[PDB]
């Protein structure tokens, strides 16, 4: 913003553009969201060999077995051996502790 | 409560995630369960904006955050933190076993 | 054949395609062949999260689990209800009976 001129809608975008991209996390889980390109691919030909009737719950474990292995990227390149331990398996860690303490 | 009643209801059952804590598997799942509702949300809330300005922004605030992979994650970002957390936790459990096995 | 007239390629072929017909049987599996249009198609989504190392594992557990559902089709239609015991399965049983009955 100048005195004598006026503040344009295309630099009021890049502002906010500026402000949504440092709500990326600077390290982040690539948890993979299924495509419809590919979902349908999969139940066509679910439905192909006749498993219509289960032809969602095959999409749901290709979700879930490319979510179990999610990877981990820092700027957008996979950080290489990169070990995490989550806060449900920390907690599966802390309740078989205090069972052992408290038998 | 007030971080999953937006997914689960008014009644949460906050005991259950509060013993087991949600998957970054998990937390995808329902990110994506009400992915459809937040889409068209973010629809009515941009056509029912007061200026362009708050029209782009919120769907540019939406588009972060329907992202499963913009879940910021504290076991990932922060992984020295976390076991820092969890022996936070285990060393008043074995503080207690200490005492047990002195007597 | 007709005596004056002479046997033709067009009428041979459709011979041995109905011999080959009779060599499919009467009642099938529909086992599943992935295709590679959806296998690719996988195979880039896996590859588009940074899982290229396990791209080709993700995509046998799809072929898996369209396979160990593999419905039983009479006449190109699925035989509903239908319920079989495998060679695999019955000498498991056969094996399990004689540790029974050999200790």
């Amino acid at each position: 913003w100048k005195k004598g001129k006026t503040v344009s809608i295309e630099n009021l975008n890049t502002v906010t553009d500026k402000y949504a991209a440092a709500l990326v996390p600077k390290r982040k889980l690539a948890l993979p969201v299924l495509p419809e390109g590919v979902k349908k691919a999969v139940e066509d030909f679910a439905a192909s060999v006749g498993q219509a009737k289960n032809a969602s719950e095959v999409s749901e474990l290709l979700a879930k077995s490319l979510a179990e292995k999610a990877v981990v990227t820092e700027g957008g390149k996979v950080v290489e051996g990169f070990s995490y331990v989550s806060k449900a398996v920390a907690a599966k860690v802390i309740a078989t502790r205090r069972a052992e303490v408290h038998e | 409560k007030e971080e999953l009643k937006v997914i689960y209801g008014d009644n949460v059952d906050v005991k259950h995630f509060q013993a087991s804590p949600r998957t970054p598997v998990q937390q995808l799942f329902d990110s994506l369960k009400n992915a459809a509702a937040n889409k068209e949300r973010a629809a009515k809330e941009a056509a029912a904006a007061a200026s362009p300005y708050l029209a782009y922004a919120v769907t540019k605030k939406q588009e972060v955050q329907a992202d499963p992979s913009n879940i910021p994650f504290d076991e990932v970002l922060y992984p020295q933190l976390s076991e820092e957390l969890l022996e936070l936790e285990l060393s008043d459990i074995r503080e207690d076993e200490i005492a047990l096995e002195k007597a």
